[PDB]
Protein backbone atom coordinates (compact mmCIF):
# COMPACT_ATOMS: atom_id res chain seq x y z
CA UNK A 1 0.00 0.00 0.00
CA UNK A 2 1.89 3.60 0.80
CA UNK A 3 5.03 1.72 2.61
CA UNK A 4 4.90 -1.01 -0.16
CA UNK A 5 4.57 1.56 -3.22
CA UNK A 6 7.45 3.69 -1.87
CA UNK A 7 9.80 0.67 -1.51
CA UNK A 8 9.04 -0.75 -4.99
CA UNK A 9 8.98 2.55 -6.88
CA UNK A 10 11.61 3.96 -4.77
CA UNK A 11 13.87 0.66 -5.29
CA UNK A 12 13.16 0.52 -9.04
CA UNK A 13 13.82 3.88 -9.77
CA UNK A 14 17.17 3.22 -8.01
CA UNK A 15 18.13 0.33 -9.94
CA UNK A 16 16.75 2.15 -13.33
CA UNK A 17 18.89 5.29 -13.23
CA UNK B 1 30.34 21.44 11.79
CA UNK B 2 30.09 19.68 8.75
CA UNK B 3 26.74 18.05 9.93
CA UNK B 4 25.08 21.78 9.77
CA UNK B 5 26.14 22.89 6.40
CA UNK B 6 24.36 18.84 5.83
CA UNK B 7 21.29 19.71 7.73
CA UNK B 8 20.79 23.36 5.93
CA UNK B 9 21.22 22.06 2.66
CA UNK B 10 18.88 19.29 3.27
CA UNK B 11 16.14 21.89 4.47
CA UNK B 12 16.92 23.76 1.04
CA UNK B 13 16.06 21.00 -0.60
CA UNK B 14 13.07 20.85 1.15
CA UNK B 15 11.61 24.02 0.94
CA UNK B 16 12.42 24.19 -2.39
CA UNK B 17 10.28 21.20 -3.35
CA UNK B 18 7.63 22.47 -1.61
CA UNK B 19 7.57 26.07 -3.08
CA UNK B 20 7.89 24.23 -6.59
CA UNK B 21 4.71 21.88 -5.82
CA UNK B 22 3.07 24.96 -4.91
CA UNK B 23 3.81 26.47 -7.93
CA UNK B 24 5.63 29.49 -6.07
CA UNK B 25 8.67 31.40 -7.36
CA UNK B 26 11.30 31.25 -4.96
CA UNK B 27 13.77 34.36 -5.61
CA UNK B 28 17.24 34.64 -7.19
CA UNK B 29 18.10 32.98 -10.19
CA UNK B 30 15.62 30.46 -9.14
CA UNK B 31 16.11 27.09 -8.46
CA UNK B 32 20.16 24.95 -7.82
CA UNK B 33 20.73 22.35 -10.50
CA UNK B 34 20.69 20.05 -7.62
CA UNK B 35 17.60 21.23 -6.70
CA UNK B 36 15.92 21.02 -10.21
CA UNK B 37 17.03 17.42 -10.34
CA UNK B 38 15.49 16.02 -7.34
CA UNK B 39 12.44 18.14 -8.47
CA UNK B 40 12.02 16.45 -11.82
CA UNK B 41 12.97 13.05 -10.81
CA UNK B 42 10.58 13.72 -7.51
CA UNK B 43 7.83 14.47 -9.80
CA UNK B 44 8.19 11.46 -11.79
CA UNK B 45 8.20 9.10 -8.62
CA UNK B 46 5.31 10.87 -7.13
CA UNK B 47 3.04 10.60 -10.40
CA UNK B 48 4.16 6.66 -10.47
CA UNK B 49 2.90 6.50 -6.82
CA UNK B 50 -0.10 8.55 -7.16
CA UNK B 51 -1.50 5.73 -10.15
CA UNK B 52 -0.54 2.85 -8.13
CA UNK B 53 -2.35 3.89 -5.21
CA UNK B 54 -5.83 5.13 -7.04
CA UNK B 55 -8.29 2.99 -5.17
CA UNK B 56 -5.74 3.64 -1.87
CA UNK B 57 -5.45 7.65 -1.59
CA UNK B 58 -9.11 8.32 -2.04
CA UNK B 59 -9.21 6.96 1.52
CA UNK B 60 -6.48 9.16 2.64
CA UNK B 61 -7.13 12.37 4.40
CA UNK B 62 -4.85 14.75 5.79
CA UNK B 63 -6.51 17.19 7.70
CA UNK B 64 -3.70 19.17 9.30
CA UNK B 65 -0.15 19.19 9.75
CA UNK B 66 -0.09 17.38 12.60
CA UNK B 67 -2.00 14.91 10.80
CA UNK B 68 0.35 15.15 8.09
CA UNK B 69 3.54 14.85 10.56
CA UNK B 70 2.00 11.92 12.04
CA UNK B 71 1.20 9.87 8.76
CA UNK B 72 4.99 10.99 7.55
CA UNK B 73 6.65 9.81 10.25
CA UNK B 74 4.68 6.20 10.74
CA UNK B 75 5.09 5.87 6.55
CA UNK B 76 9.03 6.84 6.93
CA UNK B 77 9.18 4.53 9.43
CA UNK B 78 7.34 1.56 7.67
CA UNK B 79 9.32 2.20 4.50
CA UNK B 80 13.04 1.79 6.05
CA UNK B 81 12.43 -0.63 8.65
CA UNK B 82 13.63 -3.45 6.10
CA UNK B 83 17.33 -0.90 6.61
CA UNK B 84 18.38 -0.06 2.96
CA UNK B 85 18.96 3.53 2.26
CA UNK B 86 19.49 3.79 -2.02
CA UNK B 87 18.95 7.53 -3.66
CA UNK B 88 15.69 6.07 -4.55
CA UNK B 89 14.24 5.52 -1.93
CA UNK B 90 15.58 9.51 -0.89
CA UNK B 91 13.82 10.64 -3.98
CA UNK B 92 10.55 8.83 -2.34
CA UNK B 93 10.64 11.03 0.46
CA UNK B 94 10.25 14.05 -1.30
CA UNK B 95 7.43 12.51 -3.45
CA UNK B 96 5.39 11.70 -0.75
CA UNK B 97 5.81 14.76 1.18
CA UNK B 98 4.58 16.33 -2.20
CA UNK B 99 1.55 14.25 -1.98
CA UNK B 100 0.79 15.37 1.57
CA UNK B 101 0.84 18.79 0.39
CA UNK B 102 -1.51 17.96 -1.94
CA UNK B 103 -3.99 15.83 0.05
CA UNK B 104 -3.78 19.23 2.79
CA UNK B 105 -4.33 21.83 -0.12
CA UNK B 106 -6.88 20.25 -1.06
CA UNK B 107 -9.61 19.69 2.01
CA UNK B 108 -8.32 22.75 3.97
CA UNK B 109 -11.65 24.79 2.92
CA UNK B 110 -8.46 27.95 4.09
CA UNK B 111 -5.23 26.53 2.98
CA UNK B 112 -2.81 28.66 5.07
CA UNK B 113 0.68 28.12 3.85
CA UNK B 114 2.39 30.04 6.42
CA UNK B 115 2.64 26.39 8.64
CA UNK B 116 2.91 24.22 5.27
CA UNK B 117 6.44 25.13 5.96
CA UNK B 118 6.56 23.40 9.28
CA UNK B 119 6.29 20.28 6.92
CA UNK B 120 9.48 20.93 5.08
CA UNK B 121 11.14 21.16 8.95
CA UNK B 122 10.22 17.11 9.62
CA UNK B 123 10.87 16.17 6.20
CA UNK B 124 14.19 17.58 6.85
CA UNK B 125 14.79 16.42 9.96
CA UNK B 126 14.41 12.37 8.69
CA UNK B 127 16.18 12.82 5.85
CA UNK B 128 19.31 14.33 7.98
CA UNK B 129 18.46 11.47 11.05
CA UNK B 130 18.26 8.62 9.14
CA UNK B 131 19.47 9.11 5.93
CA UNK B 132 22.15 11.71 6.38
CA UNK B 133 24.95 9.06 7.25
CA UNK B 134 24.17 7.57 4.31
CA UNK B 135 24.35 10.42 2.24
CA UNK B 136 27.86 11.85 3.27
CA UNK B 137 29.01 8.12 2.90
CA UNK B 138 27.71 7.99 -0.57
CA UNK B 139 29.27 10.82 -2.77
CA UNK B 140 26.58 13.96 -1.26
CA UNK B 141 24.07 15.47 -3.48
CA UNK B 142 26.77 17.00 -5.36
CA UNK B 143 28.55 13.77 -6.61
CA UNK B 144 26.61 11.48 -5.17
CA UNK B 145 22.89 12.13 -6.35
CA UNK B 146 23.45 14.86 -9.37
CA UNK B 147 25.68 12.25 -11.07
CA UNK B 148 23.12 9.56 -10.76
CA UNK B 149 19.73 11.69 -11.56
CA UNK B 150 21.25 14.22 -14.15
Amino acid sequence: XIAEALRRIGDAFNAAY
Amino acid sequence: SMTDCEFGYIYRLAQDYLQCVLQIPQPGSGPSKTSRVLQNVAFSVQKEVEKNLKSCLDNVNVVSVDTARTLFNQVMEKEFEDGIINWGRIVTIFAFEGILIKKLLRQQIAPDVDTYKEISYFVAEFIMNNTGEWIRQNGGWENGFVKKFE
